[PDB]
Formats: structure tokens, C-alpha cells, sequence
């Protein structure tokens, strides 16, 4: 199976059929067993892009509902906010899927500095995308279990992964992202985005030209939001 | 505005 | 009922999720009803996305296919057959569903020169997503119902519409692709695109702006695939 | 480029 099963979540990239992605790589996550640097990707592509269509969706939809606030008008708007509200579950099945493999399948089952970091951080987002969308103390909960998520890997990292390792550099694009969205807090965004930064530059040096490409890419990404965020 | 970068 | 259908395809046409636009459009068309041109465009577009993509799937799945096929490792080209006649499959139904709604509720309701000519030409279009990936017997039988399809449209747009009419070039455009990528014959293609093209230019002096906008846009797409092919 | 259909 397993052999097979990744290469039917390997066509379903490609095809970008990723409902099937998710299919295949839920086979492979329900093994309970430590997933391969591939394994872990695939995986998390195949999440990033079912949410992603929803998410894209919503504010899209939060466009037009915005648009006729403005316009005021209210007889649309009850269609609209019904639209909405249906994505919005879609959001909350979706994510509460992915934690749900996390804590129970994935995080149990990791033995590896890099896969125990991967979905510290995996969790962080998608109760981040949770967060999102929601309202009064339905935000507040997921925050809360987002900023534990994301700073108990930031933790394991800081000892298991070096500063220009990307998973770590990631989680701190990640989370940078977080305070600026989630919190509202421009300013630690900012300081944690630059602090990534400016730890990987030192040990380049060192690692692979395919491993200085990976970090890289992914400083390029953290130095691009500070470019705009300021 | 075109949208901040996430990993 | 109508109106609700309608503006809640519009939602979902911004929210690009168009499986739910076919429920829309379908409900619309399901009461025997002259459509006006925005739920013409609307079916259409909704269609076109949801075929749309398995057709770019198809294309992609049976490029891997022919790149294992040359590499020649043989055993991995047991899924990917199986995941290429999925993807059929679902193209199979989905051209199926619309001409089952051409020929049962929209041909037989539509008593107007544009109507008539757009709904045979959506019929041969769908034949020929149906000759896109068949072989044999059935390549054939698809190929020989879009080309009559497209006769019973070109025959009735040259009685009925004005040359410079964007549903006429259309319908010249997808036939000089039906001619080019079908029976796999450029000249044709090429004579019959040019020829559409140089009847619109003439009688082009006369249109309201929004009429020439419209012209313009599908003679553009007349000329690249001239440009293109040349 | 992908020659245009509409």
C-alpha cells in the first residue's frame, strides 16, 4: 500500500485534484508511523491548498458583503451572509480534520526534531485559519491554542533545529504572520520576522547549495512582508 | 496591497 | 425564484466554487424558460470551469502517462490508467449532464436566432471535450455529432446573425478549433478562423461601443490562434 | 501559449 498510496497523492498534485491528495496522505498519516521529509510535504500541501480554495473564497465573499455594506444594500446581503457562513463551516470541518490527524496520528508518532516541529507548527495554523474567520470568544479559544502550538515549536527548534533550517525559518514567517493577523500586534510581528532573519544569515555558510536554497527562498518570503508591512 | 507570505 | 437562483450563481461565479453555480443555473433551466444572455453566459461559464478543469487534470495525467511510457517503468502505469478513466469518467457524466439539459429543456425551448445558435454550438463544444479523450468507434461517433453541431450552428448564425456578433465568431472560433485539434487539420482551421475574422472587419463600422468591445475581444482570440498556429 | 477557445 503505503508505497503505492504516495504516488496516488503525487498525481493528485499534479492533476491539482487535492481532495484525492488529502485522501491518499490520510491513508498514509492513519499508519501511525514517521513520515519521510516527502511524506511530511505532501501531506501539508495537500491541506494548504483544500483550505486555501475556501479561504480564498471567503474573503472574497467578505468582498462583496463588504461592498454592500457601503452600497447598503440589505436584501442580497441575507443571501450573502448564508454564503459565507457555509464556507465558513467547510473552514471549520476542514482544519478541525487536519488537528484532529495531528494530535492523535502524526504528533504521537514523531521521533525527529524536524517532523516534532513540522506539526507544532502545522497545528498553529490551522488554528490560525480557525481564528480567522471567527468572532468574540470563538477567536479568543483557537488564538490562545494557536500561540501554545506555535511557541511549543518555536521551543523544540531552538534547541533540535538550527536558525537557517527552513521548517524553523517557516514557523517564524508563520507566526510573525500570526501577531499581525491574529493578535493585531504590527510591531512583534516585525521584530520576530526580522529575528529570524537576521539568526540564518551567520551559518549559510556551512550547509548544502540545495539546503542554502531551501533557507534562502524562505528568508526571501520573511524579508518580503517586512519590505511590506513597513 | 498584494498579500503578505505564509509557509 | 429566478432572481434567487441567478444572484446566488453570480456568488458562487466570485467564489469560483462553479460546481455550485451548475446547481444554480440547472434549477433556472429546468423551467423551460428563453434564458436572458447573463444566464446564458452563466450556464455557460459555470460548464466551461467544471469541465474546465478535468479537462487541464486529463491533459496532465496523460502527460505522465506518455512520459512513463517512454522512460518505460512499466509498474507505476498501473494507477495512473485507472486515475486517467477516473478523470474520463467524471468528463463523460459532465458532458452528459449539460447536453441531456441542451436537448431535453434549452434546444427545445428556444424560439430566437442567438439562443438557437449558442445552444448548438455549447452542444458541439461538449461532443468535442467528448472527442478530446475518446478513441475509436467512439472518437468518431462524438467527432461526427460536434461537427454536426456546429454545421446546424453555422448555418443558422450566417442566416440570422450579423457577422461582427461575438456568439457567431464564437462559435467560427471553437470550430476552427474543432477543425484544427479534431480532425487534425490546420488549413481548415486557419481558412475557417481568417474567414470569420474578415467578414466581422467590414461591417465592424457601425457598433455602440460595448458591442465593438465585444467583437474585438473574440477577433483578438481569432488572430492569436492565427498568430499561433502560423 | 494555449490556443484560445471561448
Amino acid at each position: 500500500d503505503r508505497e503505492d498510496l504516495v504516488y496516488q497523492a503525487k498525481l493528485a498534485e499534479q492533476a491539482e485534484r487535492y481532495d484525492e491528495m488529502v485522501e491518499s496522505m490520510k491513508k498514509v498519516a492513519g499508519m501511525d508511523v514517521e513520515l519521510t521529509v516527502e511524506e511530511r510535504n505532501l501531506l501539508s500541501v495537500a491541506y494548504k491548498n483544500v483550505i486555501g480554495a475556501r479561504r480564498a473564497s471567503w474573503r472574497i465573499i467578505s468582498s462583496i458583503e463588504q461592498k454592500e455594506e457601503n452600497k447598503g444594500g440589505e436584501d442580497k446581503l441575507k443571501m450573502i451572509r448564508e454564503y459565507r457562513q457555509m464556507v465558513e463551516t467547510e473552514l471549520k470541518l476542514i482544519c478541525c480534520d487536519i488537528l484532529d490527524v495531528l494530535d492523535k496520528h502524526l504528533i504521537p508518532a514523531a521521533n525527529t526534531g524536524e517532523s516534532k516541529v513540522f506539526y507544532y507548527k502545522m497545528k498553529g495554523d490551522y488554528h490560525r485559519y480557525l481564528a480567522e474567520f471567527a468572532t468574540g470568544n470563538d477567536r479568543k479559544e483557537a488564538a490562545e491554542n494557536s500561540l501554545v502550538a506555535y511557541k511549543a515549536a518555536s521551543d523544540i527548534a531552538m534547541t533540535e533545529l538550527p536558525p537557517t533550517h527552513p521548517i524553523r525559518l517557516g514557523l517564524a514567517l508563520n507566526f510573525s504572520v500570526f501577531y499581525y493577523e491574529i493578535l493585531n500586534s504590527p510591531d512583534r510581528a516585525c521584530r520576530l520576522a526580522k529575528a529570524a532573519f537576521d539568526d540564518a544569515i551567520a551559518e549559510l555558510d556551512t550547509l548544502s547549495e540545495e539546503s542554502y536554497k531551501d533557507s534562502t527562498l524562505i528568508m526571501q518570503l520573511l524579508r518580503d512582508n517586512l519590505t511590506l508591512w513597513t | 496591497g498584494r498579500r503578505r507570505n505564509s509557509n
